[PDB]
């Protein structure tokens, strides 16, 4: 019929038909894509982004380089990788809330905030965040007042950013382990703000 | 291209299907869906077969409809398979063959890309500009919301890379130029029909142009 899908074998067989094609061809190396498999699974982390966030809560030199050369900074962790080799760091203030986008497809600083989300790389945000980023946060349930600007930096080329959030009061004296805890993926992504405990 | 993956602006979809902080479950929700990026790597890292870029575009060149009721990771397994057998390297049959079944590919090109622009111009952190108001019929990174609108430079990258509108397309007349972080207020690129401040979209040097 009219605007019927075509017709397709389980995605499940056609994927694993493209690793053994090219696999019985000798033209992927042995355990090449489960090496990628374990690199995506446990280093590509939001933990790192964190760890980054609180260290520039506490340390206003580094604040300072993560704001003016995000690469730099991120290099002194040895977080620097694929999707991620360029780093921009854009930073939330009381009038500025900053928002992260790939409306083309679903680009992501992933070795410091992880491979993006199911609902990052989706039609409604790729669509809806650009054009009304007050009402998609507010959906998702964080509330934006209108004394504040908010900017959308939708990730076109190789910049890859990360936010950072403003950190929150009732945090002071914290120790960087406890300020990381706080900073969630969805910080990093900027459609959150780091909450605490009352 | 002016392909329905260029969804920035488009009106009529629902909430995004997610709440903050919750659950997401783990990286992959399938056995399969690790493959995708790791053949990606694989074409391009160890076989040399194409580019990053190449891979955005045969992505694009998904038949609209196809593109749209087909999930993500998916969408990368058809691109790559799709850049395997237009490369060469392997053929639709073997690939339906292993698959047992229907194997469809994302279309052929339309357009044989183009080559990083002659002429540029180098510009600086608060300069006015605007974006080219050119049609490119393949692969481009610019999302059409932003096509001739003016904005403000708050960025010029320090490093620099190929021209996606060629390596897209596996040209050899790609060089490199920068790009530039693009700040666009909110009314310029929709009017009153809009409740954010700004957009900053990362441009390549070759779309944009002096606001005079
Ligand atoms: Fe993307
Ligand atoms: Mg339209």
């Amino acid at each position: 019929t009219e605007n019927a899908a075509p017709a397709q074998a389980p995605v499940s067989d056609r994927a694993w038909a493209l690793f053994r094609a090219l696999d019985g061809k000798g033209l992927v190396p042995d355990g090449y894509v489960e090496g990628w498999k374990k690199t995506f699974e446990e280093d590509f982390s939001p933990r790192r982004g964190a760890e980054l966030v609180a260290r520039a809560w506490t340390d206003p030199e580094f604040r300072q380089l993560l704001l003016t050369d995000g690469t730099a900074a991120v290099a002194q962790y040895g977080y620097l990788g694929p999707n991620g080799e360029y780093i921009v760091a854009v930073e939330d203030t009381p009038t500025l809330k900053n928002v992260i986008v790939c409306s083309l497809c679903s680009c992501t600083a992933w070795p410091i905030l992880g491979l993006p989300p199911t609902w990052y790389k989706s039609f409604e945000y790729r669509a809806r965040v650009v054009r009304e980023p007050r009402k998609v946060l507010s959906e998702m349930g964080t509330e934006i007042a209108s004394d504040i600007e908010i900017r959308v930096y939708d990730t076109t080329a190789e910049t890859r950013y990360m936010v950072l959030p403003q950190r929150p009061a009732g945090t002071e004296g914290w120790s960087q382990e406890q300020l990381q805890e706080i900073v969630t993926k969805d910080c990093l992504i900027g459609v959150a703000i780091p909450q605490v405990p009352t | 291209m002016d392909g329905v993956h260029d969804l920035a602006g488009v009106q009529g979809f629902g909430k995004v299907p997610h709440t903050v902080n919750a659950d997401i479950g783990p990286t992959f929700h399938a056995e399969w869906e690790h493959l995708p990026y790791s053949l990606m790597f694989a074409g391009v890292a160890e076989l040399g077969a194409f580019s990053v870029d190449e891979v955005r575009y045969v992505v694009e060149r998904m038949e609209p409809r196809h593109y749209m009721m087909t999930p993500y990771y998916e969408r990368y397994v058809i691109g790559v398979a799709t850049l395997m057998v237009e490369k060469g390297i392997l053929t639709q049959d073997e690939l339906e063959s292993l698959a047992g079944g229907p194997f469809p590919l994302s279309r052929p090109s339309e357009s044989e890309g183009r080559p990083a622009p002659v002429e540029t111009t180098t510009f600086e952190v608060g300069q006015r500009v605007r974006v080219r108001d050119e049609y490119v019929p393949g692969h481009i990174r610019m999302p059409a919301y932003c096509r001739g609108r003016v904005g403000t430079i708050s960025h010029r990258t320090t490093e620099k890379w190929p021209f996606p509108d060629a390596i897209g397309h596996g040209r050899n007349d790609a060089g490199e130029e920068p790009t530039y972080h693009v700040k666009f207020a909110a009314e310029e690129l929709f009017g009153s029909d809009t409740d954010g401040g700004s957009v900053v979209v990362d441009l390549f040097e070759g779309y944009l142009e002096p606001a005079a």
